[PDB]
């Protein structure tokens, strides 16, 4: 057994190709040798080590022990790979790192900051007589007795959490203590404050060890709460600062709206005021708000300004996880475009402070970002996408377009521009002109048979990289570049009519519109390009351009998406370079209201050549005086507030609108032109009226739990079963649940690698990859383990999309506990559970009042109160509704609802003394409900929760005694309606 | 035709400044290999106008 | 007979005050001098100089600091390399070829820590100094590079005070892994350049703790067969790990620079890990008998390398750890000579002080050495010397030796070894070293020495030289000279009167601050009559306390073993003088660094204790070179400076 | 550019987008032409009528009134309570993103309506034409451009 090894380590010891055998020789339980060495791409000699280790691997673990197993994977992970720098323990930032002017004598206090950390504090003097390095003194900050608790990122409402925590005691003798929990109003616990957190049990910890803190807590509401705990010793006392984030159940969607105020119709209509509706969506999560947030902003450019200049953050695609050498460089994007803005403009004067001092720290920061994409650059000045893999075509031809366009502000390194440039034209351009890909990165999927795929890729491609070039080629305008883009300019002129999308046709346009803006064939493209034009009204509010093309799709859309915002962003700067004034204001004002609040758009690439048109427009332009009286108001409620928007403050900060009336923006005559943007942000408990561009299907297994979680592309209309582009794989963690990342790793690092990049951020594990598959199901397997115990787990999420069409996905939502039934509570270490659902009255109650049940009707926290008769039962993800018919109405305080209509009712699903029959009719009175349009027609839905007072109503009278029950309730039923308290 | 072929290099005098020889008149050296080694060899391009 | 003697250091540095000393003898009516640095090899343009004039008032001795303009050279293609000395009076013209380094001043780059993790910002700045030790004042250029060799960021500052503050370098998200340099250079004039090193490494969340203890820091010949190791486990909640499982792998590793490593998969004994603590013990013999080697001989100075893998039961999880290198030790002893040239002077007893360390380089005391020697004279005679003994003084480590040779005697091969009374011969400690006499055609010699140097030189006291020159024409010697030089300037120069009643006299030295940290005396007689004046020379390395000129001193209050977190607590900072003073604060653990004082006297161009083969030599092993129109016989090719020999 | 004949016979539920998209009105001779008009499906189709909620502004206001219209062939005839109007689609777009209603009355006014959702421009354009034809030198209210 060591000397079957020996010869295989020996054997590829100082083979150049060593690695292949090496994570050849990994354990995969899932997929044979040949369907893992199916996706080694680094060529046909690391197929064959990979699959003689992968074989002899997988003959040798036959009836091994653990030992056996071990010892070989010691004779393995030490010969083939080197080595990886990597450190197991965080250093704290350094401080007191200043200079002082010491008068032979100085003092200067300060406090020590808040670690356990043995710092050591160095002098360095400086003076005529030379150099002095003082004796390094020592400052140990120590605690001998202290607490820490471990709270999660998020717990879901109505999940009942185990916080764990452990004291610690360093000291050599043991000692007593007590840890007390901090009682907040939301937070719902078992046992009860005395005076008002917790109780103090005396335990003891061991001397120089520690002692385990279980806390068990309900959160009843969402948000942020804060709770503290209290570590009491006979010597101390200590409070520890905590703060639990409880968040909705279901998915999070959020959708948008933009309007563009022009009070003086100088860019196109008038526009002075706009109504934003408040409109329930359909599956709405019971009992929780619909937020919404509003920004005004004051110029088109407005939006990148207040996301630059205010350092709260801020990515503008957060949505979009990192990984990819693309996000690297959208950091960068904004900065620069705002720099861009602010320079050539000359408009440093927004600052209220010195304008040089901003123009250093943009300038730093472009810098700073400048520098991230150093990881993803190659010996050859190629670049990667992925850190470590194959350089891209692609990828270096975009990176050559943000470096070409920062080198303006920040001068770039002329040497490596021009290794990028070359390593382009000399190895990855064909004789027809083309550009090829050297990677397997699929950023884009492409309509058409193969044949036909493979032109529009190529179109696509080359116009890509000429777009790089001709960004980049001032740095280094060498001939032998200068060639290789006629050659190319030649291939697109030649091969882009006919066209086969409009999308490749305005790429293709817009590289053309970067050279000679008169060759016949540009203008004929730039007509084909016209003719596909939508404009809404005429004359046109809008114009902007569908990825499809007429001939092949007559249908408009009616939200945009990412290639309807790209496609448009291309057209627009080719009609710019064109100088054609005329055209572009509807295009203008489509791209900028289709824009969100933050200055972002749908993906990648629609929002950097979308942000550059609209910057390069407000350039191009007249910069207008700003003067505007901005108010906005609910319709049926107070005025929120308002603002005069000027040049001296116009990214004022955003505003939520809590209240659930109709908004109302407004402004008189003004100068100027601002933009409005909302964002909604709803929690949903459906997916099933989404379009889903994937098959999905997630489970947790038991193994010899490990969750496997499968997607397959479902292709569009004429595109091939080649699969989908980069795709994302984004796996909601259950509340509790951890992903062992070795599986993970193994599953990217390897030449057999199944996905391209990972991470775990936020509870979510986020895979990358090339492309999913549409001819079979793609499956990622690792395992989980329980971090901390939680009952009444919420399910979780599992959402696939493609990076650049973040509209082509499917959610769907799973849970890793099995757990039924839910049958009762029994009794106590119950209130929390049932502490915000309704308990339905004891079964024909005779003692129940009348006045008691009048009483609790007139009350005016009741809105409505009546008589029903359930129809059906549904189990829906994590409610319960009731589908009932509305028989006589006893109460209506809000909005009304028809006699004999179909009216729904919904409980949390973890709630038993509710429970309702079918065909039984009840007496429910409770608060609010909720206005949905389906269909075309209203519907009303009312949650079950607590106040809402519920009882079984038997129709006839031989119930023995209740015949008198059903004469004092007829008794109520009578006097309600006679009276009108 | 002119800078075609010709190998160009980056030497250090004994100042420690660099500086790039071989390259004819009307054209840019460009180096290949990490760029903070002093001696560094790479061909020139012909450059443009 | 006049006889003229201009001392200069033996490289001239652009943009450093040159002192250069001229003392001319024989003549009594007084007469002026000028001292030169011109341009090589026309003479058309003078860089600098200066008039000195030399009188009975003077003693005939005299100094002249002259200065290359930095300015005053061409750039780029044909930079100057050679400038010209020239000394030009009444009597005598004579000039020299220098070469220059356009190195001047020192560049510390410090940086708050040594390693850090993504999102971090590194703190860096520089301590400029001129050649003086003075603030540079200069503008500075920082490069950095990164592991792949990449210069991707770099930023110049001014310097107002010697202390150059940088912005701080941000860390990226992602960065490439690795070692990182840091360049700092001067943006114009000069040569000089700084290098600091940062590693950037990922951060990985550990699962638990793993330690491991060996039995000694080194391996002599008693753990040759067996070596204990601990290795130690417990959970970050302070707790001990129940059960894991131990595996254990061996390496030979040459030096702990380079990464290399051969692996020995003969000794990957695994053990179990119980209640946190497991124990192996490893048969250096029997492993190494694998991998050639087989003897204890072999390996000395190699690096035995640990690897540890420690796979927790429970959870199943695995942590690593590492030992890089434990050396291997043959001898528990190393010697090294101390103020000892290795040059005889025909006549004079020749002292010999050993000096004993441990493998810590700590001086042990009490140690018995034994001393043989053979002799060559000019009849090629050898001679085998009786062996003498001394035992180590544990005072200061010194064992202390003198040797009586005949006057005819060359070379002397002598050799030392420890005679321990536990340590068989093979584990004892031994030196082999060759002493070349000092060579003059009228048998002339010099022999210089201070009374003892333990303890060191405290700037403040005073140093009582004795002189013993052994020749004829010995009662016909005028006076004796000196020149002393400390950090690669002529500091000091001057002239003792001989008196004619004994054959020895003690010159008194004022050790000073311009002393520190080290220095060189080189002190000379002139012989004279007929045939040509005669340089009879010898030189002497003095080491100094390692004194501050501007001293500074931290302190905490208040003063405490430990203190709480958040506690309000005042840093006092007291120094001789007004100073400037740049602080740090940084967590002791980045350490698991530097050292100014010894990279400092690196612009001493002089090399070893001092002495030499000739008066040539003399001068060139002190860091002078000289013009006389006296003998100037010297070796061949002697223009660069002397370079420190190792062994 | 090109030739703006498109779907013939013009049949009205085709240029309603079979009552699946809503259409906004553009361009209209009737001096009273309701601001920023907008006229959506309000129901499935029914033997040959269908539901059709009309939204609007007066003033400041948004109103929305529910109508109803009887599909025969090109011919409307909407109505809402005793209130009837006589329509014709006289022409429509190639892929029905736009169309041209003739309102019948002393002196019939002419209507141009297109996809709120957007159309294409050469179709619009046709439309467009259509309608500069039949008002024939009529003064063109344009609904859309009421700050909506
Ligand atoms: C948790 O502890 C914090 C910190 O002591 C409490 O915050 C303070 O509360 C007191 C009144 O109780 C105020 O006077 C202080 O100004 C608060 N300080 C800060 C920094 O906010 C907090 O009240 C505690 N929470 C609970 C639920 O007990």
């Amino acid at each position: 057994l060591q000397k079957k090894i020996e010869e295989i380590a020996a054997k590829y010891k100082h083979s150049v190709v060593k690695k292949c055998c090496y994570d050849g020789a990994c354990v995969n339980n899932d997929e044979t040798c040949e369907q893992r060495a199916a996706r080694i791409s680094l060529g046909p000699r690391c197929i064959k080590a990979f699959t003689e280790c992968c074989v002899v691997a997988s003959q040798l673990r036959a009836n091994i022990s653990h030992k056996d197993m071990q010892l070989g994977r010691l004779h393995m992970k030490t010969l083939l790979p080197v080595s990886k720098p990597e450190i197991r323990s965080y250093f704290p930032e350094s401080w007191l790192w200043e200079v002082h002017l010491v008068p032979r004598r100085k003092q200067l206090q300060f406090a020590l900051p808040d670690s356990l950390t043995t710092w050591e504090i160095q002098g360095v003097g400086i003076s005529n007589t030379g150099i002095c390095v003082a004796d390094t003194v020592k400052a140990k900050v120590f605690k001998d007795v202290f607490l820490e608790m471990n709270i999660p990122y998020s717990v879901v409402r109505g999940e009942q959490i185990q916080l764990k925590g452990t004291v610690y005691n360093y000291r050599t003798s043991g000692m007593q203590f007590c840890v007390k929990m901090s009682a907040v109003e939301g937070i719902c616990t078992s046992e009860s404050p005395v005076i008002k957190s917790s109780k103090c049990v005396r335990q003891k910890v061991e001397g120089s060890s520690s002692h385990l803190v279980t806390f068990t807590v309900l959160p009843l509401e969402i948000g942020l709460h804060n709770i503290n705990f209290s570590l009491e010793t006979w010597f101390g006392k200590e409070i520890l600062v905590k703060t639990l984030r409880v968040v909705p159940e279901g998915v999070k969607r959020e959708s948008y709206s933009g309007v563009t105020l022009d009070p003086r119709g100088i860019y196109g209509t008038i526009s002075r005021r706009k109504e934003f509706p408040y409109r329930i969506p359909l599956d709405l999560v019971p009992k929780t708000e619909i937020k919404r947030i509003l920004s005004v902003k004051g110029l088109l450019v407005g939006e990148i300004l207040s996301a630059v200049l205010s350092q709260e953050g801020i990515n503008i695609l957060t949505h979009l996880p990192k990984g990819s050498a693309e996000a690297e460089l959208m950091s960068v994007v904004p900065v620069f475009y705002v720099f861009h803005y602010l320079e050539t403009g000359n408009h440093w004067n927004i600052f209220h402070s010195d304008p040089l001092i901003e123009k250093q720290k943009l300038k730093k920061k472009l810098k700073e970002g400048m520098l991230s994409i150093m990881s993803y650059r190659n010996a050859d000045y190629s670049y990667s996408v992925w850190k470590g893999g194959s350089a891209s075509t692609w990828l270096t031809a975009f990176a050559l377009r943000v470096l070409g366009q920062v080198n303006k502000y920040v001068e770039q390194n002329q040497n490596s521009i021009c290794n990028s440039l070359l390593w382009l034209v000399e190895n990855y351009q064909l004789d027809n002109g083309s550009f090829k890909e050297n990677s397997q990165y699929q950023p884009i999927k492409l309509q058409g048979t193969l044949p036909v795929e493979a032109r529009e890729n190529s179109l696509y491609l080359t116009a890509f990289t000429v777009i790089g070039i001709r960004k980049a080629f001032d740095i280094c305008p060498l001939v032998k570049i200068d060639t290789a883009l006629i050659k190319a300019d030649n291939f697109l002129l030649e091969n882009t009519l006919p066209a086969q999308s409009t999308f490749t046709l305005a790429i293709s346009a817009y590289a053309l519109s970067l050279g000679d803006k008169t060759h016949p064939q540009f203008r004929s493209i730039v007509s084909a390009l016209k003719r596909e034009a939508l404009v809404k009204g005429n004359p046109p509010i809008y114009r902007f351009w569908k990825d499809n093309l007429q001939h092949k799709d007559s249908s408009v859309p009616n939200t945009g998406t990412a290639r309807m915002v790209e496609t448009t962003a291309y057209a627009l700067l080719t009609s710019l370079n064109l100088k054609d004034i005329n055209y572009v204001n509807p295009v203008i004002k489509w791209l900028s209201e289709e824009q969100r609040y933050g200055g972002g758009f749908y993906s990648t690439q629609d929002t950097i050549n979308a942000i550059e048109g609209l910057t390069e427009y407000s350039l191009l332009v007249k910069q207008l005086r700003l003067s505007m009286d901005i108010d906005v108001s609910y319709k049926h409620k107070g005025a929120l507030h308002n603002y005069k928007m000027t040049d001296k403050n116009f990214l004022g900060r955003p505003v939520e609108v809590l209240l659930n009336d109709d908004l109302i923006v407004s402004t008189g005559f003004g100068s100027g032109l601002a933009t409005v943007h909302v964002t909604t942000v709803v929690h949903k408990t459906s997916t099933s009226e989404e379009v889903c561009s994937f098959y999905l299907k997630i489970d947790t297994q038991d193994i010899e739990k490990r969750i496997v979680a499968c997607a397959s592309y479902k292709p569009s209309r004429e595109e091939s079963s080649s699969g989908s582009s980069h795709a994302v794989m984004d796996i909601s963690l259950p509340t509790g649940i951890s992903a062992n990342e070795e599986d993970l790793k193994a599953l990217v690092e390897g030449v057999d690698q199944l996905f391209t990049d990972y991470q775990i951020k936020d509870g979510h594990v986020i895979l990358q990859l090339n492309s999913i598959p549409s001819s079979d199901f793609l499956c990622v397997r690792f395992r989980i383990f329980e971090l901390f115990e939680v009952g009444f787990l919420s399910p979780a999420t599992f959402t696939v999309y493609e990076y650049h069409r973040p509209d082509k996905q499917c959610t769907m939502f799973y849970s890793t506990s099995n757990i039924k039934i839910q049958k009762v509570c029994e009794g106590a270490a119950c209130k929390c559970v049932e502490a915000d659902c309704g308990q339905m009255q004891e079964e024909l109650d005779l003692t129940i009042s009348a006045e008691t049940r009048k009483q609790t009707a007139c009350k005016p926290e009741i809105a409505y109160a009546y008589k029903v008769s359930i129809t059906s039962i549904t189990v829906e993800n994590v409610f319960v509704k009731y589908k009932a018919t509305l028989l006589d109405i006893y109460k209506t305080g809000e909005a009304v609802a028809e006699k004999d209509s179909e009216i729904t009712f919904i409980k949390k699903v973890t709630c038993t003394n509710a429970e309702l029959v079918k065909g039984r009719q009840y007496l429910i009175m409770g608060k609010e409900a909720l206005q949905i349009k389906y269909n075309f027609s209203f519907r009303y839905i009312y949650p079950l929760d607590s106040l809402t007072w519920i009882e079984y109503w038997p129709r006839d009278t031989t119930c023995s005694s209740c015949q008198a029950f059903l004469a004092n309730l007829d008794e109520f039923a009578e006097d309600i309606f006679l009276n009108g308290c | 035709d002119q800078c075609a072929n010709v190998t160009c290099r980056r030497t250090v005098d004994n100042r420690g400044k660099r500086h790039i020889d071989g390259c004819p008149p009307g054209c840019l050296c460009v180096l290949k290999g990490p760029d903070s080694k002093d001696n560094l060899d790479g061909t020139c391009y012909l450059l443009a106008t | 007979e006049q006889t003229y003697v201009i001392s200069a250091p033996k490289i001239f540095r652009v943009g450093a005050s040159e002192n250069i000393v001229i003392q001319v003898y024989g003549y009594t009516e007084a007469f002026d001098a000028t001292i030169s640095i011109k341009s090589y090899p026309d003479k058309k343009f003078s860089y600098s100089s200066g008039h000195v004039h030399l009188s009975s008032e003077n003693k005939f001795q005299n100094s002249a600091i002259l200065t290359i303009q930095p300015k005053q050279l061409p750039g780029g293609q044909n930079p100057v390399s050679y400038v010209y000395l020239e000394v030009v009076s009444k009597h005598f013209s004579k000039s020299k070829r220098m070469p220059i380094t356009y190195d001047n001043g020192f560049l510390f780059i410090h940086t708050d820590k040594p390693v850090y993790t993504p999102d971090q910002s590194v703190k860096v700045r520089v301590y400029s100094l001129n050649d003086d030790l003075k603030p540079a004042k200069r503008e500075t250029v920082l490069t950095f590079i990164d592991p792949e060799g990449s210069e991707v960021d770099m930023v110049e500052e001014i310097d107002h005070i010697g202390i150059i503050s940088f912005p701080d370098f941000k860390i990226p998200s992602n960065p490439r892994y690795g070692m990182w340099t840091i360049k700092a250079k001067y943006k114009e004039d000069f040569s000089t350049t700084g290098t600091a090193y940062f590693e950037v490494k990922e951060y990985v969340l550990p699962h638990f703790s793993v330690s491991i203890e060996p039995e000694y820091n080194f391996i002599g010949y008693k753990n040759f067969k067996n070596f204990e190791i601990t290795i130690k486990a417990r959970y970050f909640y302070n707790k001990v790990v129940t059960e894991a499982d131990v595996y254990i792998t061996f390496g030979i590793r040459e030096d702990l620079k380079d990464d290399q490593k051969e692996m020995m998969q003969t000794a990957m004994q695994n053990t179990m890990l119980i209640n946190g603590i497991a124990q192996v013990t490893f048969d250096s013999e029997t492993a190494v008998k694998e991998l050639s080697y087989y003897s204890l001989e072999d390996l000395n100075n190699k690096y035995l390398y640990i690897a540890v893998t420690v796979i927790e039961s429970t959870g199943g999880f695995s942590e690593e750890a590492e030992i890089p290198g434990i050396k291997y030790v043959l001898s528990p002893y190393k010697l090294n000579l101390v103020a000892t040239p290795l040059f005889l002077k025909p006549g004079i007893p020749y002292p010999i002080k050993v000096q004993v360390k441990d493998s810590l380089d700590q001086l042990v005391g009490g140690v018995p050495v034994t001393l043989n020697a053979q002799t060559i004279d000019v009849n090629q005679e050898t001679s085998d010397l009786d062996p003498s003994k001394s035992v180590t003084r544990v005072d200061d480590g010194v064992a202390s030796f003198v040797l009586n040779l005949p006057s005819g005697v060359t070379v002397l091969e002598f050799n030392v070894k420890t005679d321990a009374p536990d340590l068989p011969e093979e584990n004892q400690a031994r030196e082999g070293y060759r002493a070349i006499a000092y060579s003059s055609l009228s048998q002339s010699y010099l022999y210089i020495d201070w009374t003892d140097n333990h303890k060191a030189l405290l700037v403040g006291e005073h140093l009582n030289i004795i002189v013993t020159p052994k020749s004829p024409y010995i009662d016909k010697i005028t006076h004796y000279n000196y020149l002393i030089l400390s950090k690669g300037k002529i500091i000091h120069f001057g002239t003792r009167e001989k008196f004619s009643d004994a054959s020895y006299q003690s010159i008194n030295i004022p050790v000073t601050q311009n002393m520190v940290p080290s220095s060189r005396l080189l002190v000379y007689y002139i012989v004279t009559g007929e045939q040509t004046a005669e340089l009879v020379s010898d030189s002497v390395w003095l080491n100094i306390e390692e004194k501050c000129g501007n001293q500074l001193q931290v302190h905490l209050s208040p003063d405490a073993d430990a203190y709480s977190p958040g506690q309000t607590v005042s840093l006092n900072m007291a120094t001789g003088m007004d100073s400037w003073v740049a602080l740090a604060a940084v967590d002791s653990a980045v350490y698991g660094l530097e050292r100014v004082f010894q990279f400092l006297e690196k612009s001493d161009l002089g090399c070893g204790a001092g002495g030499g083969l000739n008066n040539a030599n003399v001068f060139h092993l002190a860091g002078l070179t000289f013009l006389t129109n006296a003998n100037a016989d010297d070796s061949q090719e002697n223009d660069e400076p002397c370079k420190e020999i190792l062994r | 550019e090109s030739d703006c004949t498109g779907s013939e016979p013009v049949d009205a539920f085709q240029a309603f987008s079979e009552g699946k998209e809503a259409y906004v009105l553009v361009r209209s001779t009737d001096p009273k032409a309701r601001d920023c008009l907008k006229g959506e499906p309000a129901g499935e189709k029914q033997d040959n009528t269908l539901p059709v909620m009309m939204t609007f502004k007066q003033g400041t206001d948004w109103a929305s009134t529910d109508w109803t219209f009887t599909l025969d062939g090109a011919k409307v005839t909407a109505t809402l309570g005793q209130l009837t109007q006589n329509r014709e689609v006289v022409y429509d777009s190639q892929s029905h993103h736009c169309h041209v209603d003739k309102v019948e009355k002393e002196v019939p006014d002419y209507e141009m309506w297109m996809l709120d959702a957007g159309g294409l421009e050469v179709e619009v354009e046709c439309c467009r034409q259509k309608l500069e034809e039949l008002a024939s030198g009529r003064n063109q209210m344009y609904p859309h451009l009421k700050d909506c």
